[PDB]
RNA sequence: AAUGGGUAAUUAUAGCGAGCUAGAAAGC
RNA sequence: ACGGAAACGCUUUCUAGCUCGCUAUAAUUACCCA
């Protein structure tokens, strides 16, 4: 009964086939390989990627591949699913085009049973918004959660989660109330909230049972190293990262 | 002084700058100034920042001098408070309350301030 | 069916109690340490949140078979009056504790009072060197009185259990002149009487005429 | 049921004085009959304004005046008639012996500190009182808690250790907090009539001489009981009330020998039941650790008011006699000693 | 006279005003007035200063009244509070009580004036 | 040697400053 | 003779449940000043 009775919708895109087909290989050397084979073995590839292995990628996990192909990807299902399916399609796209063409995903979440045209449109919305980033990015249940995927599944989805998940189960005193805290003291973020969460922290240091007492000393010292951090690249992703794990434990 | 945005490095290194038990090193870093004696300080600012809201500038002009009286007197009891406002420029920015607004800024230097007090051991 | 009963009783002080003021804007040779007030008349009066609180380790020292080490594990004789905040079926608590005003301003201008409150100097003597260190903290006066109001739930889910927790609050009634109702403890601050009882069902069909046999006796 | 109770009954051997801290001054009350008085001094002037002479009451209160039988307002209240005695307030008894070589002084006393009254307007004694007394008993009769109660190197000789005795919270533990267990209440409202305002009178040490002071404290007529409630509920401070039965004269037998002794026992009380003592004059000695303070408790005073070489000087009063708890002529007292005797009920 | 802003600095450049021992050159510039001789001035007006707050000032008029009297005998007892009284104008302060705002005010004015005297020495 | 007078000190200290539960579901 | 006419982002829902302003604390110390 952990997770929370979603559905996610990725829509892919690959970040300028056009400019990847028309030029592509053409900025390389002084036109020795601006072939035409090159071009029909290049879209094959993604015509093989896109279009066959994707059932691959999706073949346990649990969701539905509604269109793909081509340079877009529109596929509904279950949002852990989805995010995991994102997470494998990239890091087997960049082992697959070698780091080349990096995709820029859009993920939203939708309640249950709300009507596909009015999510597609959002999702579209979300996709051209994750397009104009930079050359790619993951735009992640809104606009505001915009990252590159190269620091969205090394640093939320590898290094953070992992360690908020462990840090959340294996105590039961900090449940979901501080969780919920450390969201809001994430998303507010003015100069003096820095101050009020050095503030809660420290006040729940000595508050917690001597036990498991360091893990929170540890914890809250890796905590307000990205709080604090002063880059805000390393901030939304801790509240994506504790809005990972809420919609992971929601009862 | 304090603006919008300047008063919570003032409150940081104005803790930071605060002298600490230097003799009887045990548990050393620590205040001589007592939490107890920055609480019941700030429990002025908490009931002013909370009825701010509230209120007029000019219906709480009252309080407003009682908190450079109250400062002042406790400062005059302890060394260590009269440490504190030579550092924390207190009674310097009880001078710069000319509306709600800096007001309520003026509380969330105090909240600032004991936050980061709370925050070194 | 669903009824709805009141305990009214007469908290008549013995040495009155101090329980923390709220405005920080206090004084210097005054008081520093308030009494709880109703802001509009400036009256000490007595809150239902320290009658409940009291009354939760009062009557967790006896009908706790459990070391307790938190709430939310009380031993659901109290966790149905007191509530818990984990079981699922017992998140409410069905006893409304009201706050108790002080009554009898009527009888006590009669007898020769300025203010219905008292600036008690109690010093704190330095047990080296004999210095002093006073506080002046602040207590309702001796022998004023208190409306403790109190309301108990029937539902379609109390067949008898509306008489099993009855000796069970009559403990705390009788067990509150045992302990202090809040204060400092020690220094007296909480020795009170419950006066006239006289507990009605002020909503629902419940008999009011064989339910009152063993509240005073 | 845990809550093991007792019964603290206190008579009272010597004069009393507890608390309040305000005071009437020296041109504050009334000495026209043998009866001292004390209204409203606000209701007094506001009822001295009708009869308009308030500004000549002005020049009256600054008034520097030799033959102070002139100072203390019976002059304010017999050279100018005004004599009604309505004002609200209440009136008490004198003591007799409350001058030494002043014929005609009965009133011209100046300082009297009030006993601790609630908003009735009937004196009480207060259980923070009888805590106070009983902790210093039960810290210097236990050898655990003689030990530190030191400087802890904070300051110059500054403080108790305050950590010898468990206290507070201490997150992480049971609840110890020792001295919850003795919830010592507060006494009941006696009679009015039972204060004197004896003088403190000084017994010098190396100077066979009874200087006395300038400073009448309310305190309680000799020979009256006072009730007490104390009830317990932890074991080891229960215990504690229980051995009270020697404590108090432990302490006061151990006291005898570093204060009492080498000053004569013609002014010094009897015992005649448990002995203690109570607040207000008795010396820093009963108020504090007396074979820890030695030269710690003096240090402070380097003033115009030095305790002579080392230790207090002896302090006594003046009562009259009833039943004797005097055992000398001329009623030297001594300010504090009270009985108790205990039975749990 | 003074109002809600300025009470402070009433008592503030009223201090620095008074005189100290010119004489008795050993910790020199200490004041005549002692501490005792301060919270004798305040115990009176801080008993009426709570009284103000539950009842009403056209009920207490006769005490402050009287607080007149009193500050007056403090003041012919001394040769430093007949020069505070008025170095620090307090009796021109008590002519003006017109009501319990006031009457607070003015309370905490002479809390400012024990609190300026404990700031210093 | 009398008599006139109180004088000086501390004015609250040390803490706790919020803890978990729910963080939108169910239909149109 | 307007991709237009007709179209309420709407119905239901207690910011709730649990929680002592508490713990230690004699208004006291000293003996004087012309």
């Amino acid at each position: 009964g952990l997770g929370i009775k979603r559905l996610a919708v990725v829509r892919l895109d690959v970040d300028d086939l056009g400019a990847a087909f028309m030029a592509g290989f053409s900025q390389q050397g002084n036109g020795q390989y601006s072939t035409l084979s090159r071009s029909a073995t290049f879209s094959r590839s993604m015509s093989l990627f896109f279009k066959v292995y994707i059932n691959q990628f999706a073949s346990d996990k649990k969701l539905s591949i509604i269109y793909a192909g081509g340079d877009d990807v529109f596929a509904i299902g279950s949002w852990q699913d989805i995010i995991a399916f994102t997470v494998e399609l990239r890091e087997n796209f960049i082992k697959w085009t070698n780091g080349k063409l990096t995709l820029s995903a859009g993920i939203g979440l939708f309640a249950d049973k709300t009507p596909i045209s009015l999510m597609a449109h959002q999702t579209g919305e979300l996709e051209e918004a994750a397009k104009g980033n930079e050359k790619d990015s993951i735009s992640l249940f809104s606009s505001d959660y915009t990252f590159k995927f190269d620091r969205f599944i090394t640093n939320v989805y590898d290094d953070k989660l992992e360690q908020i998940r462990y840090f959340f189960n294996h105590q039961d005193e900090r449940g979901k109330n501080f969780i919920y805290k450390l969201i809001e003291l994430l998303r507010n973020h003015d100069r003096m909230n820095m101050a009020r969460l050095a503030y809660y922290l420290t006040r729940l240091e000595e508050l917690t049972r001597e036990t498991d007492r360091d893990k929170f000393k540890t914890f809250k010292n890796l905590f307000y190293s990205w709080y604090t951090n002063k880059n805000d690249k390393d901030r939304k992703e801790a509240e994506l990262a504790l809005l990972l794990y809420i919609y992971e434990i929601r009862k | 002084i304090l603006t919008d945005e300047n008063y919570v490095d003032i409150a940081e290194k104005a803790i930071l700058k605060l002298e600490r038990n230097t003799r009887n090193r045990k548990n050393p870093d620590a205040f001589f100034l007592t939490t107890s004696k920055l609480r019941n300080l700030l429990s002025l600012t908490s009931t002013l920042f909370d009825e701010s809201k509230v209120k007029e500038y000019d219906a709480l002009l009252d309080r407003i001098a009682y908190l450079r009286v109250q400062f002042v007197y406790q400062a005059g009891r302890e060394i260590a408070v009269k440490d504190l406002i030579e550092k924390a420029q207190i009674l310097e920015a009880l001078k710069e309350i000319k509306d709600r607004e800096t007001l309520q800024r003026f509380c969330r230097y105090m909240e600032a301030l004991v936050a980061y007090f709370k925050f070194y051991g | 069916t669903f009824a709805k009963i009141k305990f009214s009783a007469q908290i008549r002080l013995e040495t009155g109690l101090h329980i923390g003021g709220s405005d920080a804007f206090a004084a210097i040779g005054a008081i520093n340490s308030p009494v709880i007030k109703d802001p509009i008349t400036n009256l000490p009066i007595i809150p239902g949140s320290s009658l409940k609180g009291k009354m939760r380790t009062l009557l967790a020292k006896v009908y706790n078979e459990k070391v307790a080490e938190k709430p939310s594990d009380d031993s659901d004789i109290l966790s149905r009056l007191f509530g818990n905040s984990k079981d699922k079926r017992f998140k409410m608590g069905r006893l409304i504790f009201r706050d108790a005003f002080l009554s009898n301003a009527d009888e006590l201008d009669s007898l020769g009072v300025r203010s219905y409150t008292e600036v008690k100097f109690e010093n704190t003597i330095d047990r080296i060197t004999a210095e002093a260190n006073p506080r002046q903290i602040e207590r309702a006066i001796r022998n004023s009185t208190f409306d403790f109001e109190l309301i108990y739930e029937i539902t379609d889910e109390n067949e008898n259990q509306v008489e099993e927790d009855f000796k069970v609050i009559r403990d705390g009634l009788k067990l509150l002149e045992l302990d202090y109702l809040g204060g400092s403890g020690s220094r007296g601050y909480g020795k009170v009487a419950f006066e006239n009882l006289k507990a009605t069902t002020v909503f629902g069909n419940y008999d009011v005429k064989t339910l009152n046999e063993l509240l005073t006796a | 049921n845990d809550y093991r109770t007792f019964k603290l009954s206190l008579l009272t051997l010597a004069p009393i004085h507890i608390g309040n801290g305000e005071k009437y001054t020296s041109r504050e009350f009334i000495y026209e009959n043998k009866k001292f008085y004390f209204p409203d001094m606000g209701k007094f002037y506001n009822k001295m304004v009708e009869k308009r002479l308030a500004e000549k009451f002005e020049a009256f209160l600054i008034q520097t005046r030799p033959n102070a039988r002139n100072n203390r307002l019976i002059s304010f209240l017999n050279d100018n008639r005004i004599a009604e005695r309505s004002f609200g307030g209440y009136s008490i008894s004198e003591t007799g012996l409350e001058s030494d070589k002043n014929p005609n002084s009965a009133g011209a006393i100046n300082e009297v500190n009030k006993f601790i009254r609630d908003a009735f307007g009937n004196p009480y004694i207060p259980g923070s009182s009888l805590k106070g007394a009983i902790r210093t008993i039960l810290m210097n009769t236990t050898p655990k808690w003689n030990n530190e109660n030191a400087v802890n190197d904070f300051g110059r000789f500054p403080k108790e250790n305050k950590n010898l005795i468990p206290w507070g919270p201490k997150k992480g533990k049971e609840y110890d907090d020792l001295f919850n267990a003795i919830r010592v209440s507060d006494s009941k409202p006696f009679d009015n009539k039972s204060l004197i305002l004896v003088q403190k009178w000084d017994y010098s040490a190396k100077t066979n001489k009874a200087k006395p002071l300038p400073l009448y404290r309310e305190s309680i007529s000799p020979l009256t009981k006072i009730e007490f409630e104390i009830t317990t509920t932890t074991d080891e401070a229960g215990r504690l009330i229980e051995e009270l039965g020697k404590r108090a004269q432990a302490f006061y037998k151990d006291y005898k020998a570093f204060f009492l002794s080498e000053f004569p026992d013609d002014k010094i009380q009897a015992n005649l039941q448990y002995p203690i003592y109570l607040g207000a004059g008795s010396g820093a000695w009963t108020k504090t650790l007396f074979k820890q303070a030695d030269g710690i408790l003096q240090r402070r005073y380097s003033r115009m008011k030095t305790k002579m070489v080392k230790k207090g000087v002896l302090k006594l009063t003046k009562a009259p006699l009833k039943t004797s708890l005097v055992k000398n002529h001329e009623s030297f007292y001594e300010m504090g000693k009270a009985n108790f005797m205990i039975k749990e009920i």
